[PDB]
RNA sequence: GAAUUUGGACAAACUUGGUCAUUUAGAGGAACUAAAAGUCGUAACAAGGUUUCCGUAGGUGAACCUGCGGAAGGAUCAUU
RNA sequence: ACCUUACGAGAAAUCAAAGUCUUUGGGUUCUGGGGGGAGUAUGGUCGCAAGGCUGAAACUUAAAGGAAUUGACGGAAGGG
RNA sequence: AUGGUAGGAUAGUGGCCUACCAUGGUUUCAACGGGUAACGGGGAAUAAGGGUUCGAUUCCGGAGAGGGAGCCUGAGAAACGGCUACCACAUCCAAGGAAGGCAGCAGGCGCGCAAAUUACCCAAUCCUAAUUCAGGGAGGUAGUGACAAUAAAUAACGAUACAGGGCCCAUUCGGGUCUUGUAAUUGGAAUGAGUACAAUGUAAAUACCUUAACGAGGAACAAUUGGAGGGCAAGUCUGGUGCCAGCAGCCGCGGUAAUUCCAGCUCCAAUAGCGUAUAUUAAAGUUGUUGCAGUUAAAAAGCUCGUAGUUGAACUUUGGGC
RNA sequence: UAUCUGGUUGAUCCUGCCAGUAGUCAUAUGCUUGUCUCAAAGAUUAAGCCAUGCAUGUCUAAGUAUAAGCAAUUUAUACAGUGAAACUGCGAAUGGCUCAUUAAAUCAGUUAUCGUUUAUUUGAUAGUUCCUUUACUACAUGGUAUAACUGUGGUAAUUCU
C-alpha cells in the first residue's frame, strides 16, 4: 500500500540505442502527461516523481533492466501500535527486543523513537490505535499473537520482566529528588542494588571520582549524563533502556560511555538504545533498527540490519530488505588570563579572537569551557581584576530553561522580529529549519529537542558585538547537525562577527573550524587554556590529548574512529597525522 | 506428513433447478416433515439412490450368488433394522420401491411427534434441539437420528431435564424469585 | 488489472440507440491495450483516470456480448473497490 | 538416493501389523535382522498393538531395558528388532510364551504356547552349500547357519532347532502328504497337505494344497513352510487351524455365538 | 614429506565469427471486419429486361464485358 | 434406360436404391463438422510462364442454408 | 554410428574407452526432427453403457539445490545447512583482504487474478547417537484460514377477538361443538448464541464435552444472495425516465400505458450461504468402437492402375449305445 | 442418477450452430456470515532474489579425565562419585522442500545378476605369526606423539589461527 514509483538507473541506460521503449509503453504518457522525457540524443531518461502511478510496464518493456520499482513512505492505516490523540502522531510497527545482545534505533528526531522505548518498558502502554477507549493488556497480548512479543509482554504482566528507561531529558531529573536536596552520592548508595567490588566498578569507568561530593543542580549536561547512565547501570534489570546517550560528551567519554552499556550485557539481560552519534554506534551496537516516516505524523519501525550493513543503508538512505527509498542521504583581543574558584583553576592565556572568522572552541568534560564563555559575558570575574568589559555578547546556555507561556510565533514578535528583511537574513535562514511547523505550539510542551533548535534561531538574532553558540550539538539528529551547521556558517559569513562555539562533537567541530580554542589540562581539577591555534595544528594537539585517531573513508568522507591498537592508528601517530582534509 | 482425512457430500440438488411440480413435492414433504429447507430432502434422496444402485447391481447378478446373497441380506438387514423396510417385504425388489418417507418416517422429530410428546412436527424439532429428549439414557438433539426399531421404547424425556424433572429452568425460577420477592 | 487511459461513449448497434460508456486500460502484466465495458447506471463516474481496474469477460467465451460493438470484458472492481459496493453505497473509494 | 533410507511413512508400512491411519506419520521401521522387514513383526508393534502391554514406545523401550523380554532365548532390548515367522518370544514376568504364527486372515497371531514347546523352533533350509575347508552348512528361513548337517538334508525341508544350541534335533523331508503351513501371498495362513508339485525348470515350482475341508489351492514354493505330516504337526496350531471359512460361514458362525 | 613443477584425461569458462529459435523501431504499403441516414452506376433475384452458373484467357472507372469448351442448379421432361 | 406401386426410406423434393438404418455391425477407401475472413496469407513442392497441389490463424458474426407452403409481384404463358 | 578381436578402466557386465578390422543399425507398423502453458504412477472430476478431461500437491519412484563443471571424506555423495574453480548476483572493509547460497521452518521484497505466525513443545509418532536419559522448525500444538466436507439456531405453545362442514337440534339468517388459518389482543413456559466459578482437557494452555451464576422475545439476540416477458419458480401492480439513462448469457426491452430500465410494495428460488469471471465434464449421436453425416443443407478425389494397410468362398469326428 | 429447452420464417419441417441447464479435493473474486466436527493453504506468473533467528548432533557399569570444576569421603597413595573441554568412535548420504530439466527418458507391472558392491543387524567362523624361527627381545604387557590445558601474540574483520 506504500506509493510506488519507477527510477531510472544512470549505469545501463543507453538512450541512444534503446529505442525509447519506456517513454511509449507508459500509460501516463499516452493520456498527454510527459511521466517520461526521453529523446534518441539524452544522456538519461527521466521519471516524473509525481507523475508515476507505479504500474510497473516501463520496467517490463525495456530493452536493458534500467528502471525499477522502489517505494516510498506513506501514511497506511494499518498495523497501527499507538496513536497519542486524535489527529496525533501514530507509530506504527514495535521494535522486537534481542537477547544478549544491543539494538539500536536510528531515525530523525520526532519519528516515536522515544516512543517505542516507553512502550517497550511498561510505562505506555498501547492502545493499538484506540485512544477513545484503550484495550487492557488481554487484548494487546492477543494483538500479538504470533510474535515472540507476545510471550515478552506475558512475561512483564506476570513481574517475570524487570525494565528500566535511562531518560533522555538530562534536564528534568536535577528538579525531581528523593529528598528536598542531596549530592550524587547518597542517590547512589542507597540504589547501589549491587555489591561495589564484585562487579566491575563503573563509577570508575563513568569518570564520577570528583563528582561524588558535589549536589546534583551544579552539574552542568556534560557531567549530568554521566550521572544518568550511572543510575540506570547500578540497577538490577533484566532489560535496559539507553535513550540518545551521546549526549553533552565528549570523543573519549563517548567511547567510554559505548564501553559501559555492553558490558551489562548478559544472556538473560536485554539491551536497546535509541543513539543519534553514527560513530559511536560502531562500538556500541550489535543490530541497528532504523525508524521513518514523515516528522510527528507517523513512523514506521523496520526489519533489523547488522550495524556494517545497518549504518551504510542509513546512511544510503535506501533499505534494500523492504523496497522503500526514506530519502536521507548524509553528505579583538581579550586577554582575560585567569579565572578562579579556589578550586578549579581555569588559567586563560593570551588570545588574538579574530575577526569575523568562525572559531570552534573545544574542551573536555570537567575542563570547564563554560567558564571562559561566562567571562567572554562579562559575568563569572577574575578576582584580581583585567577584565574587559568591551565584547557584548548573544549567548545561549546550555541548560536552556523555559519561564513563559509563549507561543513560538509571538516570542518571534518578542525578541527576534527585527526587520525580518527576505534576502540572506533572517528569514532566508529560516527556510533549510522546519520552524515554521513549530511556530503554533508552545514553548513549554515543545520538544526538548526542538526547543534546541528554537534557542539556536533564538540566539542568532540580536547580532550585539559578538553571539556566542554554546553547544548546539544535543538533542539534535544527524541530518538536522548538517543543516544546522551550514544555516550557522551562511549566517556568519554575512555578519562580520564571530562566535565561540563550545561543540562536544568532533565532526561538526571540525565543518565549523577556522582557529582553534584548545584547553589542555586535567579535567575536574586546575586546566590551562592556550591560543586560538589554527586548524590543522587544533585538532591534532587535542587529538594527541586523547590518543584516538581519525580515519577519512573513502566513498563517502565520513570520519570513522581507529581501533586503540592498529595499523592506521600506529601510522598517524608515527606520522604525526591525526587527522585529515585539513 | 499425515494420512488424509476421507470426506464426502452427502446430498445432491437436482437438475433443472425451477420446476413447479417438484418444488409443490417437496414443499409438501418439508411442511408434513416440518424440515427447514430443501437440502433435507436432497440428502434422503441421495441415500436412497445410493440404496437403489447398490440393489440395481445385485439383481443383475444371478440367484444363488455369493456376492447377492451376502450384500443382499446385510442391505435388506440393514434397512429392516432401522424400520424403513417392513418385515414381511424382505425380497430386494422390495428395496427398489422405497420411496423417501419411508426414510421420513424414522426420524427423531417425527416418532417424538408419534408417540405424542410433542403436539407438533415443529414442537418436535425444538424439544430435540433444545436437549429435554433422550433415546436410550443418552441425550440426543439431532433430528434427524434414524432410530432402530429397538430404540422406539426408550425415546422418552432426558433426566437432565424439566419435563423429566428434578429442577424447572431460567424463565421458571425467576419467576419464583419475582414471587418470592413480594412475599419478602 | 490494469491502467485506465481515457473514458470512450461507443454506440450501440441496430436497433439500439445509446451510448455504452466503456473505458480504454492497458494491461499491466503485458502492456496490451483493452476495452472494458464499466457495467451499471452512473458506474463510470468511479472509473475516471489511471485508476487500477479489474476486469472479468463477459461469459460469452471471448465474444463480444450484445449490442456493444467489439468489446469483450467488464470492470469489476476500481481502486480496489468492487463496483456493486460502489453502486449500492455500501463502500466508498478512496481519494486516489 | 544417496545411501539407505531410516525412516517408514505409515500407509507404507505392511498391512499386517493394523497400524490406524492416523495418530502419526512414521511407522516403527524394523531395523536390520534375521527377517525381511516386510514379513516381520517388530518388538514395539507386537508389545504395544497387540499385547496392549504397553501405552507408547517410551513404555515399551522401558520394558525392554530391564531384559524382559527375550526372543529366541536371547534378550534383544530393541525397540524394532524385526520378530518373523516361528520366533518365540519369552515374558518371564507373567511367564508367557508366544510364537509368532499367522491367522487364516494372514496376520499375526497372538499364540499362547507351553515352557515346554518354547525350547525348540522350525526352520525352513533355504540353502545347503559347502563353505571353507568343506565344512557343510544350511541355511535356515530367519537366517540361522548351522554346521556339519545331516546330509539327506537338502532344501525346502524343514529341521527343528534347538534355541538353547543351535543343533538341529530332527527333520522333516518335502514329498506328498506333509503337513504344510502357507507363509506368503494370497493364501497365507492356511494349513493343508500337499499332494503334488510342479517341476516348472526355470522359475516359479508351484505346489498343490488341500485343507481338511477339501479344499484345494496351489502356491508358489517360496510361500510353503512343512510343518509335519498329516494329523501331528510338528508345533501348536493358532485357533482356528487354518481353515478359511468364507464370509459366509463367517458370519453365521458369528450369529451363532453373539 | 610442504612449496613448486612435467605430461594427461575431465572440463567450467573466455575471445572472434557463423547459423537458427526469439522481441523492439519502422517511410510505406496491403487487406479484412464492424459501425456508418455519403459517391457513381444497376451486376444478381421475374425470360431481373443480353437466361444464369463453371473452368480458362484477354479487356475495362466500378459492378463487370467478350471469346472457347461445359452444366441445368432453365425459361424446354414433349413431334413414330 | 423407362413406366406403376410404396414393401420400405426420407426434412421434403423425391428414391428399386437414396431400401434391408435406435430391432442401429457384409468388406474397404476418401471427405465434412455454423456463416465469413478464405481457397486468403505463409512455408514447401511441381510448372518456361499462366498457375496447380497441400493450406491456417488473429478477428468477426446469430444466423447463413435445404425442401416445401400461403401471399405479393413479373418488361412469363393462358382463360374470363 | 552397428558389430568382431584384444586390451584398458570399473564394484562388476557392456563402444564404457582405446587400437585394429568389417559396413553396418533405425524407419510409413511414423524412425529422425519439432512442440509441450510435460516429472511418471497410485489416483481425481464427470459419466446409463462406452468415454472425455485432469494428476505441481499427504503414498511410491525420479531429479535438483543460482547456472555449469570438478572432487575430498566415507559402506554409501559427484553431497551443496561439504570443499574447489568459472559464469551471474551480492555483503563487509581500515582497500591489505574476508565471507556467501531459504526449491528446510517462520519471515521479507518482487511478481501477479492468486496463497497464513520471524508463536509453544518433544507430551504423542518415529529417527539418530557411545545411547532408556541427549537431540530433532522431522513431527505434533495452538494462530490465520467462507479451499472443500459433516451436523445444524434464527422460535415453540396456549387463552380470547376474526374468515369455514354435516348434524345436536328437525325450534325460518340461532350456539356453533369436531377442526383450519389471520389478530395495533393478552399470558406464561423452553432454550441456546454469549458471559463465567469450577473441574475435565493439555507438556502447559486455548477450544470441544460437562457445569454453578448470569443470559429473550418484537424499534429485542432483526439472513442473506439473486431474481419476477420467455427459456425458467414468481406481478391482470404503483411512481420515475422517454431510443436517453440503462437492462439484456440468447430472443429481445426502452420514442408518454416500460409485464424487462430506476425505485416502492408484493411475490418466487436456493439459503449460512448465494452471485460473477475463466477452464473442464455431462448435456454432445456437435467426433460417433458402441454411434453421426456426404443427390439438393458442409462434404464421393476427373478417371483407372497400383505397394503398404485392412478384409478375404466351401471342405477334414459326426452320430449311436451303455 | 438412459430428460432437454429458447433463437433463422408471413407460417412449416429440417440441417446447423449460438444461448440456457447441472457438477468440479478447478482457481479467483463480489456481497453476506451465528454454532459443532474436520480441514487445504506462494503450484500456476519468477527452479525470481533474500534482512533475521532456528532447522544435526551424540555417553553407557562398560575408549581416553590431575578441569588448578563440583561434591561427599571414609572402598582404595596409582585411578575409582558427578562432570566442561578435547581426542577417539559413530551420525551428518535419512528426513524436509520443490517440479526446472526430462517424450523409450523417468515411470508402472514383470524379469535377471550363472554380471556385481554392501556400514549396520542376525547366525556361523581364525592352536599354524618366536620371519634366518638356542633370546637377535617386552609378552605378568613395548614406542612416539599430540589435543584440550598453561603461557606469549598477530589481524579492521571470520566457526582465522
Ligand atoms: N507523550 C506524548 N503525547 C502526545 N504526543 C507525543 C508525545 N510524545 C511525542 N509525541 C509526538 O509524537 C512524536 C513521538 O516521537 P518522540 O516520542 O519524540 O520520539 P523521537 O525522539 O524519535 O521523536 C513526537 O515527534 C511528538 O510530536
Ligand atoms: S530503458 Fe529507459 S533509457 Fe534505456 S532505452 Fe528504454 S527508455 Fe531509453
Ligand atoms: S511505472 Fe508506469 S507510470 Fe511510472 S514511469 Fe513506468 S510506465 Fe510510467
Ligand atoms: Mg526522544
Ligand atoms: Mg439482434
Ligand atoms: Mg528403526
Ligand atoms: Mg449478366
Ligand atoms: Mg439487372
Ligand atoms: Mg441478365
Ligand atoms: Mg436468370
Ligand atoms: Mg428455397
Ligand atoms: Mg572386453
Ligand atoms: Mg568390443
Ligand atoms: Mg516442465
Ligand atoms: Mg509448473
Ligand atoms: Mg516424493
Ligand atoms: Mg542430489
Ligand atoms: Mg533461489
Ligand atoms: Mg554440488
Ligand atoms: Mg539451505
Ligand atoms: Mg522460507
Ligand atoms: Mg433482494
Ligand atoms: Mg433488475
Ligand atoms: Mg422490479
Ligand atoms: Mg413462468
Ligand atoms: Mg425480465
Ligand atoms: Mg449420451
Ligand atoms: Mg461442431
Ligand atoms: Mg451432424
Ligand atoms: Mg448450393
Ligand atoms: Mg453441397
Ligand atoms: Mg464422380
Ligand atoms: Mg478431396
Ligand atoms: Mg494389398
Ligand atoms: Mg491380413
Ligand atoms: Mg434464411
Ligand atoms: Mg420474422
Ligand atoms: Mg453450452
Ligand atoms: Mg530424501
Ligand atoms: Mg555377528
Amino acid at each position: 500500500k506504500n506509493s510506488r514509483i519507477a527510477i531510472v538507473s544512470a549505469d545501463k541506460c543507453k538512450p541512444k540505442k534503446c529505442r525509447q521503449e519506456c517513454k511509449r509503453s507508459c500509460p501516463v504518457v499516452k493520456t498527454g502527461k510527459l511521466c517520461i522525457e526521453v529523446t534518441p540524443t539524452s544522456k538519461i531518461a527521466f521519471i516524473s516523481e509525481i507523475l508515476c502511478i507505479g504500474c510497473g510496464i516501463c520496467v517490463k518493456k525495456c530493452p536493458f533492466d534500467a528502471i525499477q520499482i522502489i517505494n516510498l513512505p506513506t501514511n497506511l492505516e494499518a498495523h497501527v501500535t499507538h496513536r497519542y490523540s486524535a489527529n496525533s502522531f501514530k507509530l506504527h510497527r514495535l521494535p522486537t527486543p534481542r537477547p544478549g545482545q544491543v539494538l539500536g534505533l536510528v531515525g530523525t528526531n520526532g519519528i516515536g523513537k522515544s516512543t517505542a522505548l516507553k512502550i517497550l518498558a511498561g510505562k505506555q502502554k498501547p492502545n493499538l490505535g484506540r485512544f477513545d477507549d484503550p484495550p487492557e493488556w488481554q487484548e494487546i497480548i492477543k494483538y500479538f499473537r504470533g510474535s515472540e512479543l507476545q510471550n515478552y509482554f506475558t512475561k512483564m504482566l506476570e513481574d517475570d520482566i524487570k525494565a528500566i528507561i535511562k531518560p533522555q531529558y538530562v534536564d528534568n531529573i536535577p528538579r525531581a529528588i528523593k529528598g528536598p536536596v542531596q549530592k550524587v552520592g547518597e542517590l547512589l548508595k542507597l540504589r547501589m542494588e549491587k555489591s561495589p567490588e564484585d562487579v566491575k566498578r563503573y563509577i570508575k569507568i563513568l569518570q564520577l571520582e570528583n563528582v561524588l561530593k558535589r549536589d546534583i543542580e551544579k552539574l552542568s549536561g556534560g557531567e549530568l549524563q554521566r550521572f544518568a547512565i550511572g543510575m540506570s547501570c547500578v540497577q538490577e534489570a533484566d532489560v535496559y533502556m539507553f535513550d540518545e546517550p551521546s549526549s553533552y560528551l565528549d570523543v573519549k567519554q563517548r567511547l567510554n560511555a559505548a564501553q559501559i552499556i555492553r558490558s551489562l550485557l548478559a544472556p538473560t539481560k536485554y539491551v536497546i538504545c535509541v543513539e543519534h552519534d553514527l560513530s559511536v554506534l560502531d562500538y556500541l551496537s550489535d543490530f541497528v533498527c532504523i525508524i521513518y516516516g514523515v516528522p510527528s505524523v507517523y513512523g514506521v519501525v523496520t526489519l533489523p540490519a547488522s550495524v556494517r550493513e545497518g549504518i551504510n543503508i542509513f546512511l544510503d538512505g535506501h533499505i534494500p530488505a523492504e523496497n522503500l527509498r526514506f530519502r536521507t542521504e548524509a553528505l579583538f583581543s581579550y586577554p582575560s588570563l585567569k579565572k578562579t574558584q579556589g578550586d578549579f583553576v581555569l588559567n586563560v592565556e593570551e588570545g588574538e579572537f579574530s575577526d569575523s572568522e568562525i572559531l570552534v572552541m573545544m574542551g573536555e568534560n570537567g575542563t570547564g569551557k563554560t567558564t571562559l564563555i561566562k567571562l567572554l559575558a562579562g559575568a563569572l570575574k577574575p578576582d584580581e581584576g583585567q577584565d574587559i568589559p568591551k565584547l557584548n555578547v548573544s549567548m545561549k546556555p546550555q541548560k536552556i530553561a523555559p519561564k513563559f507561556p509563549g507561543t513560538v510565533r509571538q516570542l518571534f514578535f518578542k525578541k527576534i522580529r527585527g526587520q525580518f528583511l527576505n534576502p540572506q537574513f533572517q528569514t532566508d535562514v529560516v527556510k533549510p529549519l522546519r520552524i515554521d511547523d513549530i511556530i503554533d505550539q508552545e514553548v513549554q510542551h515543545l520538544s526538548g529537542g526542538e526547543l534546541q533548535r528554537v534557542a539556536i534561531v533564538l540566539a542568532l538574532g540580536i547580532p550585539a558585538d559578538i553571539y556566542l553558540i554554546d553547544e548546539p550539538s544535543a538533542y539534535l539528529d544527524s541530518e538536522q547537525r548538517i543543516i544546522c551547521s551550514k544555516v550557522i556558517r551562511r549566517f556568519i559569513l554575512h555578519n562580520k562577527k564571530t562566535a565561540f562555539i563550545v561543540e562536544h562533537d568532533f565532526i561538526m567541530a571540525t565543518y565549523l573550524a577556522d582557529k582553534v580554542i584548545v584547553f589542555e589540562g586535567i579535567p575536574s581539577k586546575n586546566a590551562h587554556a592556550r591560543a586560538p591555534e589554527s586548524l590543522l595544528t587544533g585538532c591534532n594537539r587535542f587529538l594527541k590529548n586523547l590518543n584516538v585517531t581519525f580515519r577519512r573513508d573513502p566513498n563517502s568522507f565520513r570520519p570513522r574512529i581507529n581501533k586503540l591498537d592498529s595499523q592506521m592508528d600506529k601510522e598517524q601517530k608515527s606520522s604525526g597525522n591525526y587527522f585529515f582534509l585539513d | 506428513p499425515r494420512a488424509p482425512r476421507t470426506y464426502s457430500k452427502t446430498y445432491s440438488t437436482p437438475k433443472r433447478p425451477y420446476e413447479s411440480s417438484r418444488l409443490d413435492a417437496e414443499l409438501k414433504l418439508a411442511g408434513e416433515f416440518g424440515l427447514k429447507n430443501k437440502k433435507e430432502i436432497y440428502r434422503i434422496s441421495f441415500q436412497l439412490s445410493k440404496i437403489r444402485r447398490a440393489a440395481r447391481d445385485l439383481l443383475t447378478r444371478d440367484e444363488k450368488d455369493p456376492k447377492r446373497l451376502f450384500e443382499g441380506n446385510a442391505l435388506i438387514r440393514r434397512l429392516v433394522r432401522v424400520g424403513v423396510l417392513s418385515e414381511d417385504k424382505k425380497k430386494l425388489d422390495y428395496v427398489l420401491a422405497l420411496k423417501v418417507e419411508d426414510f421420513l418416517e424414522r426420524r427423531l422429530q417425527t416418532q417424538v411427534y408419534k408417540l405424542g410428546l410433542a403436539k407438533s412436527v415443529h414442537h418436535a424439532r425444538v424439544l430435540i434441539t433444545q436437549r429435554h429428549i433422550a433415546v436410550g439414557k443418552q441425550i440426543v438433539n439431532i433430528p434427524s437420528f434414524m432410530v432402530r426399531l429397538d430404540s422406539e421404547k426408550h425415546i422418552d424425556f432426558a433426566p437432565t431435564s424439566p419435563f423429566g424433572g428434578a429442577r424447572p429452568g431460567r424463565v421458571a425460577r425467576r419467576n419464583a424469585a419475582r414471587k418470592a420477592e413480594a412475599s419478602g | 488489472k490494469g491502467i485506465v487511459l481515457e473514458k470512450l461513449g461507443i454506440e450501440s448497434k441496430q436497433p439500439n440507440s445509446a451510448i455504452r460508456k466503456c473505458v480504454r486500460v492497458q494491461l499491466i502484466k503485458n502492456g496490451k491495450k483493452v476495452t472494458a465495458f464499466v457495467p451499471n447506471d452512473g458506474c463510470l463516474n468511479f472509473v475516471d483516470e489511471n485508476d487500477e481496474v479489474l476486469l472479468a469477460g463477459f461469459g460469452r467465451k471471448g465474444k463480444a456480448k450484445g449490442d456493444i460493438p467489439g468489446v469483450r470484458f467488464k470492470v469489476v472492481k476500481v481502486s480496489g473497490v468492487s463496483l456493486l459496493a460502489l453502486w449500492k453505497e455500501k463502500k466508498e473509494k478512496p481519494r486516489s | 538416493a544417496r545411501g539407505p533410507k531410516k525412516h517408514l511413512k505409515r500407509l507404507a508400512a505392511p498391512h499386517h501389523w493394523l497400524l490406524d491411519k492416523l495418530s502419526g506419520c512414521y511407522a516403527p521401521r524394523p531395523s536390520a535382522g534375521p527377517h525381511k522387514l516386510r514379513e516381520s513383526l517388530p518388538l514395539i508393534v507386537f508389545l504395544r498393538n497387540r499385547l496392549k502391554y504397553a501405552l507408547n514406545g517410551r513404555e515399551v523401550k522401558a520394558i525392554l531395558m530391564q531384559r524382559h523380554v527375550k526372543v529366541d532365548g536371547k534378550v534383544r532390548t530393541d525397540t524394532t528388532y524385526p520378530a518373523g515367522f516361528m520366533d518365540v518370544i519369552t515374558l518371564d514376568a507373567t511367564n508367557e510364551n508366544f510364537r509368532l504364527v499367522y491367522d487364516v486372515k494372514g496376520r499375526f497371531a497372538v499364540h499362547r504356547i507351553t515352557d515346554e514347546e518354547a525350547s525348540y523352533k522350525l526352520g525352513k533350509v533355504k540353502k545347503v552349500q559347502l563353505g571353507k575347508k568343506g565344512v557343510p552348512y544350511v541355511v535356515t528361513h530367519d537366517g540361522r547357519t548351522i554346521r556339519y548337517p545331516d546330509p539327506n538334508i537338502k532344501v525346502n525341508d524343514t529341521v527343528k532347532i534347538d534355541l538353547a544350541s543351535g543343533k538341529i534335533t530332527d527333520f522333516i523331508k518335502f514329498d506328498a502328504g506333509k503337513l504344510v503351513y502357507v507363509t506368503g501371498g494370497r493364501n497365507l495362513g492356511r494349513i493343508g497337505t500337499i499332494v503334488h508339485k510342479e517341476r516348472h525348470d526355470g522359475g516359479f515350482d508351484l505346489v498343490h494344497i488341500k485343507d481338511s475341508l477339501d479344499n484345494t489351492f496351489v502356491t508358489r514354493l517360496n510361500n510353503v513352510f512343512v510343518i509335519g505330516e498329516q494329523g501331528k504337526p510338528y508345533i501348536s496350531l493358532p485357533k482356528g487351524k487354518g481353515i478359511k471359512l468364507s464370509i459366509a460361514e463367517e458370519r453365521d458362525r458369528r450369529r451363532a455365538q453373539q
